């Protein structure tokens, strides 16, 4: 256990941002889903009819 | 100069100095957390981003 | 046809675009005020009696 | 080559026919060419009533796509009725060019 | 006098319109164009040759600046 850790220190300090990133993106992320549905919203209701 | 004196641009101005002050009061308070301007960023105990 | 808090959230602070760029600032005041905790509490009580902080009261002020 | 076993090829012949997905978007088989520069001069010599219905036939067939769904079984273009209408159009403009050819050479 | 008076009665002489007329400010101008334009949904129409018609994402869009 000693040896490990002097091999490589950064185990304690990295395991924390990797949990800070999780929380903070993990609920951005589903906002701009909802804005982009907005924006391709207004393309998937036409209904296109033809009269010579 | 003469182009420009009259009253439309003092209303002009006085109708956007809302934009002026809005403007320079976004960008004086932009400048404190781009440079991590702790000098400012201790006026409001608020923000302790510094750890 | 009771309203809902949009309306009102509409009518109040979001129908001036020069109210609604400013509460986007708001977030990140209170974000920052209530996140350091919120991770912090359950990282720490995820593993406990393991770090040095929970160790230290062994050494500390003699 | 062979004409009493050809009633077995004609039948694999509506198998491809099933298994490409050009009639099911609604298209016909002269719809899906790929035009290089033969086939842009046999298209600006169709009447005006056979070009608009092949304008309006791509424009309903692509916006599917984007959608994601298809058509109604009923809707789907048999296989008998499918219509051959720019072949005579365009075994012309290569016949012509050909000629300039042997000119130049020989 | 025939409509006039099948959609109000009291066929309005040209006195009261005038009185009227004498009470419109830059300020009532103002609040009225922002309660009616300001930020609203459209409806639009048109007949060929048109395809540099603006989508309605762009026109809708151009329905409220970004500075006020």
């Amino acid at each position: 256990t000693f040896l490990r850790w002097a091999s490589e220190p950064e185990h304690d300090h990295r395991k924390r941002m990797g949990l800070k990133m999780l929380m903070m993106m993990g609920l951005l992320l589903p906002l701009v889903y909802a804005m982009k549905r907005h924006k391709w919203s207004v393309l998937k209701s036409r209904k296109l009819a033809y009269r010579p | 100069l003469s182009r420009f004196l009259g009253p439309r641009y003092r209303e002009l101005a006085r109708n956007w100095i809302p934009t002026a002050s809005m403007w320079g009061a976004v960008g004086a308070v932009g400048l404190v957390w781009a440079t991590d301007w702790r000098l400012i960023l201790d006026w409001v105990p608020y923000i302790n981003g510094k750890f | 046809a009771a309203p809902t808090l949009t309306a009102r959230l509409y009518s109040l602070l979001f129908r001036r675009t020069s109210t609604f760029a400013l509460t986007i600032a708001v977030g990140a005041l209170f974000f920052e005020r209530a996140f350091d905790q919120g991770a912090d509490a359950i990282y720490e009580h995820i593993n406990q009696g393991k770090l040095w902080k929970h160790i230290k009261h062994k050494y500390e002020n003699k | 080559a062979v004409a009493a076993s050809s009633k077995w090829l004609e039948g694999i012949r509506k198998w491809y026919y099933n298994a490409a997905g050009f009639n099911k978007l609604g298209l016909m088989r002269d719809d899906t060419i790929y035009e290089d520069d033969d086939v842009k001069e046999a298209i600006r010599r169709l009447p005006e009533n056979l070009y608009n219905d092949r304008v309006f036939r791509i424009k309903r067939a692509l916006d599917l796509t984007m959608r994601q769904q298809i058509l109604p079984k009923e809707q789907w273009t048999k296989y008998e009725e499918d219509k051959f209408y720019l072949e005579p159009y365009l075994k012309e403009v290569i016949r012509e060019r050909k000629e300039r050819e042997e000119w130049a050479k020989k | 006098i025939g409509r006039s008076l099948l959609t109000y009665g009291r066929r309005i002489p040209l006195a009261e319109w005038e009185s009227r007329i004498a009470e419109v400010d830059a300020s009532v101008v103002r609040e009225v164009c922002s309660k009616y334009f300001y930020d609203q949904c459209p409806a639009v129409a048109g007949l060929g040759p048109i395809e540099q018609l603006p989508d309605y994402n762009r026109i809708r869009s151009g329905m409220f600046w970004l500075r006020f």
